[PDB]
């Protein structure tokens, strides 16, 4: 996941090293060789500015392109559950092809202006 | 009036990160992704 | 009148509810979302203590 | 989990949106139609109120009646493991029959009075 | 001081422990009496 | 995990029953009679103290020494991949023989003085 009313999305702050940051996240590992792994988060920003936003997480056996798609969707889904009126929705992706032992990950960070 | 103690209330900003990596075992290999991602020398708290 | 839990650790908390709920879904975590909106404590982000 | 030594027992207060809320869950998704999933949670509470309480949490193919009395036995071998007083075991459970894809979650959250 | 000052951990403490249960969980609690932190609560950071 | 920048490896403090302490940690449960189990914990630590330490955890179904060796080059390996010259590293391991359910569990507890 939730980000607090008001909060911002922001490109990542410099964070102190050994900071406890909160972050929602999603992460898949393969060691079969040639595999395409993919991980996406996204988050889904309200209207009303004194809702809150909510962020999804999603990972799989697929491509980029189908795990922003399915993620995207995802947070909506949960804008649609709770009755908000939607103002955006931002997400990012990445795919991972292994060679021997590889992971894909995304992540939401919580920090502080 | 700036704001003191802001480190102790609840946080107001988020950055969305993402990054792969090849590794010789699951966490090298995780642990190579979120530093591709730019967060590997922080402690992630997973939030549900 | 907000507090951070991970770096207010010299203040714990004081107070423990339980909560329960369910609900079906299009996704595991949107199952899982739903759940928590069900218990009343969807739009919180819950940290994990083990 | 660990309710710190002097908390209360209290209904879930308002919670302000985003809140880094501290708590023990058990959760299951099925996604097997017909099935009945359920989560549960106890408290074990000391009678020395110097001393912590002890939460457990349980998830399962089971009924809610069969989920909160496993639960509850679970509090009970932890102050037993320790050799404290048990004052009393506090506890909820939720039971779910799958339609599609359903999920069944119990919570202890701890927060501020 | 008057004024709490925000800091990270500055303390790093290596702990270990075993022990049986009569339940996974009620296992995972012994081990972490055995180890010395069986009465806080841990934030398992990744 | 991440050990911060001038932290210092000292002997678990005295903690107040119920705090909420960031610990990275490895378990294994088995309900295997017989079986061996273990847990570690390995600290890599930086020759330039304006870096960070790096935490890595390792369970298995082995002995005390093979999961011990495992995580330390696990740390090792770390410190490779972000090209940093590795002080020294600092672990601890415990195994476990199961009699009817047991759990190995090793962890670093991060405070404050
Ligand atoms: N409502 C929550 N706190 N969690 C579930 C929805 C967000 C999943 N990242
Ligand atoms: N003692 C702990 N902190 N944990 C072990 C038991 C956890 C039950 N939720
Ligand atoms: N860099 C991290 N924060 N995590 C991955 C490496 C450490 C795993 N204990």
């Amino acid at each position: 996941x939730i980000m607090p009313p008001e909060a911002e999305i922001v490109p990542l702050p410099k964070l102190p090293m050994g900071a406890l940051v909160p972050t929602a996240y999603g992460y898949i590992i393969s060691d079969v060789p040639g595999e395409t792994i993919s991980a996406a988060i996204s988050v889904a920003i309200p209207k009303d500015k004194s809702l809150c936003g909510l962020i999804m997480e999603y990972e799989g056996k697929c491509s980029k392109k189908e795990a922003e798609k399915t993620v995207r969707e995802m947070a909506k889904i949960g804008f649609e559950m709770r009755g908000w009126e939607l103002d955006r929705i931002e997400s990012i992706a990445v795919e991972h092809t292994v060679e021997k032992l590889g992971c894909a990950f995304a992540a939401a960070a919580l920090w502080y202006k | 009036i700036n704001p003191l103690h802001a480190y102790f209330k609840l946080p107001n900003t988020v950055s969305l990160v993402a990054g792969s990596s090849e590794g010789e075992t699951p966490l090298n290999a995780f642990d190579g992704a979120l530093l591709n991602a730019g967060i590997g020398n922080v402690n992630l708290i997973r939030i549900s």
